């Protein structure tokens, strides 16, 4: 059966005879947000003046790789974070700040030495490091998804 | 093996946590979510919260006593003979005799001094595992490893001994559709092939 | 509830076909089996005896047993009913013609009550199999596992998911009729019933009498003994003789209707997972064949289909973004193997 | 001497459990099929019944039979068990919970008397299969032959060489007991056994009592029928729930310990020699698969093995020193082969 035999990651059924879950190539997503969820940009902590660096970077799926970020805010509250370069996911989408705290997160990466941008709510910064392979790779699909030339 | 399981515990309304008991290889799971027909239809009144708590551990069977695969790490020894001299006029002595170049054995008259052989082949390999009759100058994994399914899931240092290795890959799976049963899913031993997918 | 189905029961009567190897040889038993049906999973065969058995004659007791004896019914009780193959089956229910009932597989089928003065069974070929639904092929169903949607028959009879065609009986032989006027052959008639009669010589020649005698022919062995009896009407056998008048009435349902049941079925004991780099050794051990198989999840599928029923060690090159695993109808297993090579 | 093994005869009860394929499917029969070893070597399989059949309740004669119907016991003659697989099997004895019988190989196992009024067996899978020991691989045990070390079990009773925990049961459920007091559930007991009880409602929350009443609920089917009735302890079936209070006492023996009995046991025919120069051409026609292999004696040792089931002329490069050859389990042969090419 083609849910045995299918390419590229697909699952079947007998139901509207759909092919589910098909993992394969880009879509082009855009979307229209509500401008009341956005916060107005005077209202968020500015954290510039900062410093990011790894301190265990693992070099695989799960999100095993960390980075303390010395956090140097001017308010105090949340402050959503994302690596524009696709070298690098990460598992927390906001870190909630003190008055110029520190506040690890989470991610995974595929590139010995990661160089990825964090945008700390308008405030880049490279995480640069170095990681190391794990030992324990037989469990379902990972949240890496980002292999290129390393 | 034989899995000879302890009879389940079947609470009827709330959860009975298992304990790892230190049988060999004690695979213990609670269930939940069963409605257990026995002979009444079933008989806890709740829906969910009847609980059913299956263990299973491994255990020797009765065949382990007297028919059993047996392993072994085989060095040199010494060699033997019960050699005939019919000798000149004397015309007989069987004696039982050993190889070490300065053992006499002094059965009928004469003394004699026998080897070291040169030909120190010692037909067993280091491992050996024996059967009955059958000899197997296999490479027995070891006590305390034997994978599940291949030779030696159970490992018993004797027929005695209470403890042993049972890594047979005994997993519980929960009874079906509210009834009183025990799944066990577990590799047929590894003494069971091993006699019809062995080596000669 | 066994009222709701007189539809069969009191109009359809147990017929008398030929059996094919019944005991000896081929016999006119009134248990001649047609249409044996050996394609769902559960172990079980539906069957059709050309023996109405269920309730009697009358309106009681499924579980009594009426067949044909001369051309009449013995509605009675069931007590030894047998069928078989390879083995002795399991009955599972009866309901008109029909008999459910939870076999094994056998090259043939082999079925039979005892009436009490004799063994009196009917036999034939059919090839038979109980494959489970799954990628583990058992010869058996276990008492565990996981269910999944097999192909099964029902226990019931209040039924209506298809019906059959069972329209008259065609005559029937009965020399017992042609006795003897003490110089004349003597027909002789059940009931009043409708008896098609006359000789090779000239005589009465169509019949519709009550006992005629027969001025002309002589010899019992030159003469239409025929009972047009047509007040029970019957299944439609391919050994039954067409009645030749019309296609009467008699749309009759099936009870045992296949069903998506799911049947309590099959597993096969866990794999034994083994890394290595890039590759999953899998010293593997099943208790029945299991077809494995495996789908690399790259836009190049190379997918792999073997069953398994010997203990083998197998392996597979699995790529960076994943491949799947199928141990039977266990649930299938997902793998990240990314690099171990440092 | 059938009056040494009162351990379990007195102290243990025919058990009760849940039967897989019992005729129509998961019935609770007595003789509910646990502990199937087709592991020995001469056509035998021991089973044990949740049944104890052997003597009666009390004291007499191991060849009745003591199922359980109802709560109760029924200790009567055991005139029509069938063990069978894909063919009939034949008993060989029975002791306590425990039968042993002589089959041939069978994808399952199917057991059942005849109480009388009913068929009434139980049914189970389990992949069995009759190797002799020896290296010919026959499917039966033949009349002739070599005999050798086969592993079997024994006829008898007089057995310790191992024992099974056979501790109390728990508690079972019984209906029957739930009656109406004409407006509430009621209770009732055995013969003051121990009910334990309560309703999904409140009110008696125990119950060690006699036959009581219910003043809070009123359907049957919302109540604790139980029966706390450990005055005969039982086989720990898997199968059994537990008693929870304790690990009650009931060390008890199995009677069918697996012996080194010489099975009366294979032989191949014997094999046509034909010389050649340093070469035994061997025209070879055996009765079964015979696992013909061979040693050449030289410290290159060269050996080989096959099944041989179809008639094969073989050959054999002898070397100056010698062969052997092992006919099956046909004693060994040996052979000088020097030269013979003059």
């Amino acid at each position: 059966p083609l849910n045995d035999v299918a390419p590229f990651g697909c699952s079947i059924a007998l139901e509207p005879l759909r092919a589910e879950n098909c993992a394969v190539g880009s879509i082009p997503i855009s979307i229209d947000i509500p401008d009341a969820a956005f916060t107005r940009i005077s209202e968020t902590p500015t954290v510039s003046d900062l410093e990011c660096k790894i301190t265990e970077c693992t070099y695989a799926s799960d999100f095993g790789g960390i980075a303390t970020v010395a956090y140097k805010s001017s308010k105090a509250g949340n402050c959503p974070i994302h690596s524009p370069s696709g070298v690098a996911v990460i598992k927390e989408n906001d870190v909630t700040l003190a008055e110029s705290g520190s506040f690890t997160f989470h991610f995974s990466t595929a590139n010995i030495h990661p160089a990825f941008k964090l945008q700390v709510c308008t405030s880049a910064v490279t995480c640069k490091g170095d990681c190391k392979p794990p030992k324990d790779h037989i469990v379902d699909y990972p949240a890496q998804h980002t292999e290129s030339f390393t | 093996y034989k899995t000879k399981v302890p009879s389940p515990v079947v609470k009827c309304c709330g959860a009975t946590q298992c304990t790892s008991k230190p049988h060999p290889d004690y695979q213990c799971q609670v269930f939940t979510g069963v409605y257990p027909f026995m002979w009444g239809g079933a008989y806890c009144f709740c829906d969910t919260e009847n609980t059913q708590m299956s263990e299973a551990y491994v255990e020797r069977s009765e065949e382990c006593s007297i028919d059993h695969a047996k392993a072994y790490k085989v060095h040199t020894g010494t060699v033997q003979a019960m050699v005939n001299i019919t000798y000149g006029s004397v015309s007989w002595r069987s004696a039982d005799v050993y190889v070490n170049g300065e053992t006499p054995a002094k059965i009928g008259d004469a003394k004699l001094i026998i080897g070291p052989l040169s030909s120190a082949w010692s037909p067993f390999d280091n491992k050996v595992v024996v059967y009955g009759h059958e000899v197997y100058n296999y490479d027995f994994p070891e006590y305390g490893t034997g994978k599940a399914g291949s030779f030696g899931d159970l490992q018993s240092r004797t027929s005695t001994s209470n403890d042993l290795y049972a890594n047979t890959n005994l997993k519980l799976q929960r009874p079906q559709a509210g009834i009183v049963h025990t799944p066990f899913t577990q590799a047929p031993s590894g003494f069971e092939r091993w006699k019809r997918d062995k080596g000669a | 509830d066994l009222d709701t189905h007189f539809t069969q029961y009191k109009l359809a009567r147990p017929y008398i076909a030929d059996c094919p190897n019944c005991g000896h040889s081929r016999c006119d038993s009134p248990i001649a089996i047609e249409e044996v049906r050996g394609d769902a999973h559960a172990g079980v065969i539906r069957i059709q005896t050309s023996a109405m058995f269920g309730l009697k004659t009358d309106g009681v007791d499924l579980a009594y047993m009426s067949f044909m004896n001369g051309k009449t019914q013995k509605s009675i009780k069931i007590d030894n009913l047998h069928v078989r193959t390879s083995a002795p089956c399991s009955l599972v229910s009866h309901h008109g013609y029909y008999i459910l009932a939870q076999c094994p597989p056998g090259d043939t089928v082999t079925v039979g009550f005892h009436d009490g003065p004799n063994r009196h069974t009917c036999t034939v070929a059919h090839k038979v199999e109980f494959r489970p639904v799954g990628r583990e092929k058992y010869r058996h169903p276990p008492e565990h596992g996981v269910e999944l949607p097999c192909n099964r028959y029902t226990h019931k009879r209040a039924d209506q998911g298809h019906y059959v065609e069972m329209h008259q009986p065609g005559l029937v032989a009965d020399h017992s009729l042609l006795s003897i006027h003490s110089a004349k052959v003597k027909i002789t008639v059940p009931s009043g019933a409708q008896v098609k009669y006359y000789c090779k010589c000239p005589d009465v020649r169509e019949g519709i009498t009550s006992s005629d005698h027969t001025t002309t022919c002589t010899d019992v062995k030159q003469c239409r003994a025929y009972l047009i009896d047509n007040k029970k009407w019957v299944y439609n056998s391919g050994r039954l003789p067409r009645g030749e008048g019309d296609t009467f009435k008699g749309k009759l349902h099936v009870p045992f209707v296949p069903v998506k049941a799911k049947c309590i079925a099959t597993l096969a004991p866990e794999p034994l997972v083994e890394h290595k780099h890039r590759t999953l050794i899998l010293h593997l051990h099943p208790d029945h064949p299991t077809l494995l198989t495996t789908r690399s999840l790259g836009s190049d599928a190379n997918p792999t289909r073997q069953w398994i029923e010997r203990p083998t060690t197998v392996n597979f090159t699995v790529t960076g973004e994943g491949l799947e695993y199928t141990w039977g109808n266990h649930p299938p297993k997902r793998v990240w193997a990314q690099e171990s090579g440092e």
